[PDB]
Formats: C-alpha cells, structure tokens, sequence
C-alpha cells in the first residue's frame, strides 16, 4: 500500500486523504527560504521509525546543486529522537539514497538507469529533484535559436519522470528556482502539464508557505519556523 | 556522447555506420530508442544491442550511494580549517568547511583579500598544506604574507618553507581561470595518492572580476559561463574535497535597498556558506552569515583587521 | 568611420549591418561574447578583428625628444 | 572531461557540434579537419581553428625574490616612499584620486622621470609609456624634472668616485631621458579603447618600458551622451586589461581618477590595487592610503616645489 499525502504531511495536506497513484509537487521560490529544509522535513518524515512518528518509507534524493548537507540532515535526526544515538541514526540513514548529477545529458542516462532502482525497492516511494532547474542557461544556449533543440533533453527527463511517477506510485517533489522576475514560468510545457501541486515559498526564522492547488484551484496560506530541529509549523 | 570506436567494447566501424544510417548518433538515442525497430533492421541482433545498451548504460550513467555509506565516509574525510582569526572561526563554528562553496562578500577594502592571506598563512605554516590561490586582480603581495608569517614564528627558514607552500597564479579572464581550475582538476587526477602536495584549499580572488564583463546586452552566453564556472567550482569542492573560498562583491538596489551579492539571482544559489563583511579605520570590521545550512542568519560580530 | 573602410569583408560587413552595427564607435562599444554572437567568429578571431578596427582609430605614438623637438 | 561550453569556440560551431552530438572537448582530439567539416556542417577553416582551440606556476617565495630584486619606482617623496613600502611597485594596478589640483598630473611627470633612473643608483632603468586624455602633460615641466633628477643623481655620485656610477651617469641624459616617453594622446572614449587594445602590440617591441600612465579614466568634458562607450571601457576595459597588461609585461600601471575626490560605478572601488586619495587640509596637500593589500591605511605630508613632488 502507499501513504496519503495527508498522512506524509498533514499540515500542507490536511484536504489530500485519498491515496498517491502518482503525484508530482513543485517548490519555488528564492534562495535561503527553506525549500531544502523543507525536503529534509519530509525525509525525516518518512525515514524516521514508526516508534518516533514517522513512516519508515525509503527517499531517494538527486541533488544537481551539490548542496546536499548531510550533517544538517544528521542533527536535524538527532533532535528528532526521542533516544539519539548513532546506531538509530544510522538506521534511519539506512533508507536515505542520494545520487549526484553533473549535466542534462547525466541526469537523465541517470534517470534511464533508476528503473531497475525502483523495481528492486517497493519501499522507495518518495522521489526528491532538487533544482531541476540546475542546467537551465548551459542548455538554452547550447540549444541556439531553436526552442525544441534547447529543451529536448528537458523534455525527455520529464517524459521519463512522468513514465517513473505513473508506473510506480511514487510522490515526486521537484525544486525549481526563482531566477527571473512571484512567478515566472520558464521550463518546457512538457514539464508543466504534470503539475497539479504548487508551493511558493517567502521568508518571514520566520517563514511563509503559499500553496496552489491546480486539481481545484484552491489557494492556501501557511506559516512555519526553521529551529534545531527543521520545520516547525506554527 | 557521439558514438565511436573505442568508447565502449563492441563497438564496430560497420555497426556504427549503420546505425548512423538509421539516424542512431549519441549514446542518447541509442539507449532511448526502440531497440527492437532497430534490430530488425540493419541486419543486428536484438542481443548485441541490449547488450550495448546495458554497457554504455552502466558506463556513462550515476549510481545511488547509502546514506549510512555517506554518513561513514564523510565522518573521516571532512575537515574543518582554523581561519587563523579567532572571531571569525566563532561566527563559522570553527571556520572554513571542506567539500563546500564559501564567498566572503564585502566592499572595496573591506577585508576580503586580507581574510584570504590570512587563511593562506594559517593553512601554510599552521597545518603545513599547500594552498592554491587565484589573483585576478593582484591582491595577492609576498610581502604581506611574510608579514603574516613573522608574527606567528622568528624562524626564518619555516617562513620560507611555508612560502614554498603557497602556489601563486594569474587568471585575468574567465577562459584562463576555466582552463586553470580544469588544469588542477585533471592534476588531481593524476596523483591520486598524492599526500606530500596535493593543495588542499583553493581560494579565488574576485570571481567577479572575470564573470562581471560577460553580463551585457541580451545574449546568454555570459550566463551559461557563469555557471559554467561554478560547476567547476561545485566540482573542485564536492568531487575532489577540497575547501573552495571565493571572493565576490557587493550591491544595493535601488529599490531593494538591503545589501546583497553582485552576479544575480543564478548566482545567488550558488555558494553553500556566505560571509558579509562591512563597516562601522584600518580595522574593526563586523562579519555576519549571510546564507548558511547549519546555523540561522544575522548574527554579527567583529573582527579585527590590524590585529590579524 | 564605416566598417567597409576598415578592412572588413563584405559579407561580414553585411552580417554586421543587419544588426545595426555600421561605424568603428559602434563595432568597440560591444563586448567581445556579443561581437562573438552577431559575427560568428571566435574569441581570437574577435580580438583581431578588434585590433584591426582599433589600428584604424588608435592614435599615432610621439615621443617627448620629438614633442620638445618641435 | 572539459565541456565545449567552456572553449572560446564561436557560439554558432558550438551549436553545430552540439547538434551532431558532440558534447566535450576529447571527442574532437582524434577528428581529421576534413572528417569534421563532413560531420557536422562547416567550413575547413573553422575545423582547423576549432582544432587549434580545443588543443590549445611560481610559489610565493619565487614571488618575494621576483619583488625584492625588481624594484620600486620613487617620487622624491620620502613620507609617501615609506607609507606605499618603497615606491609605486612593479605588476600592479595604483589609482590616484582626488579633486582637480591636487597634483596627480606632477607626480606621474615626476615617475616618468624616476623610472629612468639607472640600477646602480637603485632605479629600475626603464622607460615610460604616457597615455594623455586631457591634454595637461607638459614638456618643459619635465625638462625641469629631469635637470633636477640629474643634479641629485651627480651630488650622490661624488661618494663612490669612479666605480661604476660614473659610467652610469654617462647615460644619464637630458635628451635621452627625454626620448625614452612615449606618448599618446586619446581625445575620445573611442581611441582611448582602441589604444588600449593595442598597447600589447606596441609593448611586444619595446620590452623596455616599465611604466604605463593613464592621465584620465573619465573625460574631464563630462556631460557624457557617450556613457555607454564609458560603460564599455570601466567593465573589464580599464581593470582586467591593465592588470594582464601590467603582470605579463612586468611593468606598474597607473591610473588617474577625478570622480573620486572624498574619503562611477559599484564595481569600479575594487577595480585598482592601491588608491591614493590626494586631499586639502588645512591648506595643504594631504595624501591618504585609501586602500591597500599590503600596507595599513595612513595619512601623509606632501608637497610641490621647483624641483618636483618634496616632502614638506
Ligand atoms: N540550525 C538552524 N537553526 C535555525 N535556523 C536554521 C538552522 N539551519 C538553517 N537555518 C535556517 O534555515 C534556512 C534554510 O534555508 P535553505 O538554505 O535550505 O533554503 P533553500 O530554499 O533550499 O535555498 P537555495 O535555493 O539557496 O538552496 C537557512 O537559510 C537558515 O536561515
Ligand atoms: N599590513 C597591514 N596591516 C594592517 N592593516 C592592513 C595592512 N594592509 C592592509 N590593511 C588594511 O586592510 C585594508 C585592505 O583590505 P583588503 O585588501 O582585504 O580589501 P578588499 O575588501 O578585499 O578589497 P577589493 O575587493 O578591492 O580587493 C587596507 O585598506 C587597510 O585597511
Ligand atoms: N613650477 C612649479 N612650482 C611649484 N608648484 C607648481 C609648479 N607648477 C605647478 N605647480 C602646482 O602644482 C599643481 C599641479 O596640479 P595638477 O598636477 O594639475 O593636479 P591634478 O593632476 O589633480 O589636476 C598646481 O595646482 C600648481 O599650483
Ligand atoms: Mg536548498
Ligand atoms: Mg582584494
Ligand atoms: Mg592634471
């Protein structure tokens, strides 16, 4: 079986009880306003023994920022625990996966790759892209004037995404970054038919979360903080 | 990429030109193609093609790696490098971290470079580990760094020992600096092993000075250099390890009136950690967090340039 | 002064055109990755073809002996 | 794995070739000129230069040898030698602001003047290169420098007698000081960028020159409906060229600066090394280290007599 959305974060989706057949979500919004952090409050989430609250749920993490900190994540457990310690924080990084991509091209011979990752892990059910939006400018101008040549590799990563959300019942959360003048869409359309959830996020520490959902068109506002131990929702 | 002799075993002129013929080129139509259309035609079997898509599959794609792995072998490999400035190792708990991006920001004299040459001197003689720095702008002096080095032994022959650890280049523009970082990338490939050499801190003098006069007019090639460069930065720190300080500006909007970095909102996302430095004389500087992943951001507290 | 008058080849004189671009003020104002973009050439290729607009337009060196000389 | 991005390739080759699947610079080592240009679609020419283009140091102790036997450049100015740590040095960039009048112009006739002066006497023995953009450069100003240079340098040469200082001094000339300043006058933003294009050629030549004057970074016209031609020139015109020009060559580069008159752009603070900020206080002439990577900020007497730049 597959958790709810309402089950994985019940304050964000407090109205999403049915079950995930195949899910994709998108954070925007500037730097430093809490996006990663907010990836590492659902992997928490998912990674953390039912015994603590948590799902015990295998992620798999794609950082193409090469910002991924793994003694945040680390501390963030530890504050978490009710029993810190090194063997349970251990174990909770036992069903935490990260692969590292360096281009377009990388990226989605990777993500050809992952297909056999999935069909061997049944558990692996939340899927994170952080800054799928990494190689934006260096395929645009590699591209020239002609605007299939520079979203094609783009538009094929999502079409594999898309295949890779609908085949296993995965919840997909894609970063994307605020890099032209609230919103300013930028990537290919073919990326931009899959997303029913949007978020955008502002900083006030003090920060607020605006949630758009394309299934309804229902408009929500949230406010949470960033302590020692993540995201708190106030 | 382009599909050639040798790239991979199996790989034969007669296969390669046929499926040139059948609009076959890169290793990414290959692997995305419908392998069965193709086998059918030209005369190859079904199997050879799985089998050379499994092999350039596993050759030129990533692979997932543990998190306890990670956790284990970043446990060991990560070292955190004494600034030499004991206020400034206070606001960085403990200072500059290995395998991340760092940026000093500040003003015209506002610390930057001497942060640098301090971090230079502490990292020659305190821990005896070559540094590599880049000067685009001729910041770097010997001078100074001697004078550094003096108020930390009377030893004339260590000054000189630690002077020989300091590797000095020049990179005026943003070909030579790419060419530069490329050249140490490929040397660190070489001596994998290396221990008595291999520089282990990079620090880079006004990247702003190479990126800034490639943004203008409406082209975007300024743009994908930029992130060019800091692709090979993020591959200098993450893949190899190594601790990477970069130098940068300073601006204020004119409608956004806070102070914020120079090179725009794609370069914003760039650095890991960022260190802002102003102004109230010669010293008495205050330095804050400007972005960090470990700590929250605003608290200041001074340094002291004339003393360190 | 027309870029033609320089030394400039036709075609590329043409390219340029098409761009605006007529005059030596004009052809030096621009930065090297957009007279990159609008010509084709490659950054060497721009720089000489910088220096050659700029031989056109340089002034002509004089020494102080010369200048004390009348 | 070097990305074609990263090359100085044309921007329409780099499409070309990225187009046809070529993606790093080691898929092209092997590739004939002829093979490429039927590979993808272009001329022989650009194969061979694209070719040439994809095929295409000392620690710090070197460095302090290098700055210790290659000297500094003096003003006659003891106060000011000491607060700048010998002199104007050698492979740097140093501006000098401050408000009309101040003396900017004298002191660069007066290094004009001092480069020449021979090593045995501890000069560098080089000669000037002096870019004028307001016309204020003055002959006989520097006649009178010079004369007064030769007359200091004949008073110290009488301690040693006849070793090698009066073989020196021999050299020493008034008509061969006054043929080693080259001079340019650009009356525009246009020729300012054109020559300073061409200095690396002129330079290339006259491996004797160690000193490069730039009297004006702003037209004193102000009132600029050319401000883009002044955009042009201070993005990367007058502060990676000049740097490049001054390291290669091994030589000093100075630049003259009249916006900048108090203790033209964000980005052009960090563009010079050193700044010296030439003040009034007091009525008189006050000269401050605004900015320095080697030598505290500080503030100095100076003063301008007959003879050149003095102390007080
Ligand atoms: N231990 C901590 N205690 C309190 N606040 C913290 C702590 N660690 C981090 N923070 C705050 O949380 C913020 C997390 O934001 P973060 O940098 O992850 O945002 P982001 O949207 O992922 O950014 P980017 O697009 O630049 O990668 C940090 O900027 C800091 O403000
Ligand atoms: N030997 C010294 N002793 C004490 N203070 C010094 C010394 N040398 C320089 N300083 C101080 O340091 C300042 C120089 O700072 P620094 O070189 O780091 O500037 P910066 O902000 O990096 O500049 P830029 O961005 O233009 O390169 C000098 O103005 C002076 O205040
Ligand atoms: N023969 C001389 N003796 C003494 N002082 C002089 C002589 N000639 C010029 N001066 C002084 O030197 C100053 C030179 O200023 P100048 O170099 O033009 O400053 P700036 O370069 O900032 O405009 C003048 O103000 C003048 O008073
Ligand atoms: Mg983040
Ligand atoms: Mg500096
Ligand atoms: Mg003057």
């Amino acid at each position: 079986g597959r958790s709810s959305l309402k089950e994985i974060e019940p304050n964000l989706f407090a109205d999403e009880d049915s079950p995930v057949h195949g899910d994709i979500l998108e954070f925007h919004g500037p730097e430093g306003t809490g996006k990663t952090e907010m990836l590492y409050h659902l992997t928490a989430r998912c990674i953390l023994p039912k015994s603590e609250g948590g799902l015990e749920v295998e992620v798999l993490f794609i950082d193409t920022d090469y910002h991924f900190d793994m003694l945040r994540l680390v501390t963030i457990l530890e504050h978490r625990l009710s029993q810190s310690s090194e063997e349970i924080i251990k174990y909770c990084l036992g069903r935490f996966f990260l692969v590292y991509c360096s281009s377009s091209t990388h990226l989605l011979l990777t993500l050809y790759s992952l297909e056999s990752m999935f069909c061997s892990h049944p558990s692996l059910c939340l899927l994170i892209l952080d800054s799928l939006s990494a190689f934006y400018w260096i395929d645009r101008v590699n591209g020239g004037e002609s605007v299939n040549l520079q979203e094609s590799t783009l538009r094929k990563c999502s079409q594999c995404l898309e295949k890779l959300v609908n085949d296993y019942r995965l919840v997909l959360f894609a970063t994307t970054q605020t890099i032209m003048q609230d919103y300013r869409p930028y990537l290919c359309k073919a990326w931009q038919q899959l997303v029913k959830h949007r978020m955008f996020f502002s900083k006030q520490n003090q920060f607020s979360l605006v949630s758009r959902c394309l299934k309804s068109n229902s408009l929500k506002k949230h406010f949470f903080i960033i302590g020692e131990s993540g995201v708190e929702f106030c | 990429g382009v599909l050639r002799v040798g790239l991979c075993p199996g790989l034969t002129e007669e296969m390669i030109q046929l499926l040139r013929s059948h609009r076959i080129k890169t290793v990414v139509d290959l692997v995305s193609a419908d392998l069965e259309e193709v086998a059918q035609k030209c005369g190859l079997s079904y199997k050879a093609l799985v089998a050379l898509r499994r092999v350039l599959l596993a050759q030129f794609s990533a692979f997932p790696v543990n998190g306890a792995d990670l956790y284990e072998e970043l446990k060991t490999s990560t070292a955190i490098l004494s600034t030499g400035i004991g206020s400034l190792d206070k606001l960085l708990d403990a200072g500059l971290y290995t395998g991340e991006v760092t940026e000093i920001v500040g003003g015209p004299g506002s610390g930057k470079t001497q942060v640098c040459l301090c971090m230079a001197a502490n990292v020659a003689h305190g821990l005896q580990q070559n540094v590599l720095y880049v000067d685009s702008n001729g910041g770097l002096t010997a001078s100074r760094l001697l004078q550094l080095l003096q108020a930390k032994t009377q030893d004339e022959e260590e000054q000189a020992e630690a002077l020989r650890r300091i590797q000095v280049v020049h990179a005026f523009d943003i070909f030579q600096m790419l060419d530069v970082l490329q050249e140490l990338r490929g040397t660190v490939a070489q001596q994998v092993t290396g221990s008595s050499g291999t520089v282990k801190v990079v620090v880079v003098d006004s990247v702003t000075a190479v990126v800034s006069p490639l943004l203008g007019g409406q082209q975007r090639e300024g743009l994908a250099l930029m992130m060019q460069l800091a692709r090979e930065l993020k591959t200098l720190a993450r893949d190899l390890g190594m601790a990477v300080v970069v130098t940068n500006h300073i601006t204020r909007d004119r409608d956004s009136g806070r102070l914020k970095p120079a090179l725009g909102r794609s370069w914003s996302f760039v650095p890991s950690t960022r260190i802002l430095l102003d102004t109230i004389s010669g010293g008495r500087r205050m330095a804050c967090l400007a972005k960090s992943s470990r700590q929250p951001t605003g608290f200041q507290e001074m340094v002291d340039i004339g003393t360190w | 002064k027309k870029l033609k008058r320089v030394g400039l080849s036709q075609e590329l004189c043409d390219r340029l055109s098409r761009h605006q671009i007529l005059t030596c003020q004009d052809f030096l104002c621009l930065s090297p990755l957009e007279l990159m973009k609008v010509t084709g050439l490659s950054y060497r290729g721009v720089h000489e073809l910088l220096c050659m607009v700029s031989r056109a337009c340089a002034p002509k060196m004089q020494t102080a002996y010369g200048i004390k000389a009348q | 794995q070097r990305d074609l991005v990263s090359f100085p390739l044309s921007p329409a080759v780099r499409v070309k070739l990225v187009s046809a699947g070529f993606q790093t610079a080691e898929e092209l080592l092997e590739v004939k000129p002829s093979e490429l240009s039927k590979e993808v679609g272009i001329s022989k020419a650009e194969a061979l230069e694209t070719l040439q283009i994809i095929r295409r140091k000392c620690t710090a102790l070197e460095l302090l040898e290098q700055e210790h036997t290659q000297g500094f450049i003096i003003t006659f100015c003891s106060a000011l030698d000491d607060i700048l740590g010998g002199g104007v040095p050698l492979m740097k960039t140093t501006e000098i602001c401050g408000a009309p009048g101040v003396g900017k112009t004298q002191l660069c006739m007066q290094l004009a003047v001092d480069v020449q002066i021979p090593e045995c006497f501890g000069g560098v023995a080089g000669e000037a290169v002096f870019i004028d953009t307001e016309g204020s450069f003055m002959v006989d100003r520097v006649v009178d420098l010079a004369t007064a240079c030769i007359q200091h340098l004949q008073l110290i040469a009488e301690k040693h007698k006849g070793e090698e200082h009066r073989k020196a001094l021999e050299d020493f000339t008034l008509d061969n000081i006054l043929s080693h300043i080259y001079y340019f006058r650009c009356r525009d933003y246009t020729e300012l960028l054109a020559q300073v294009y061409l200095l690396p050629d002129f330079l290339s030549e006259h491996s004797k020159v160690r000193l490069v004057i730039v009297d004006g970074i702003a037209f004193p016209f102000r009132h600029d409906l050319d401000d883009l031609s002044l955009r042009t020139r201070l993005l990367n015109g007058l502060a990676q060229q000049m740097i490049s020009l001054a390291n290669n060559h091994r030589l000093a580069v100075i630049l003259t600066n009249q916006m900048t008159t108090k203790i033209l752009g964000e980005s052009w603070g960090h563009a010079a090394t050193i700044r010296l900020i030439f003040h009034w206080d007091r009525k008189q002439r006050l000269a401050t280290l605004y900015k320095s990577p080697s030598q505290k900020e500080c503030t100095v007497l100076f003063q301008i007599k007959p003879q050149g730049f003095r102390d007080t």
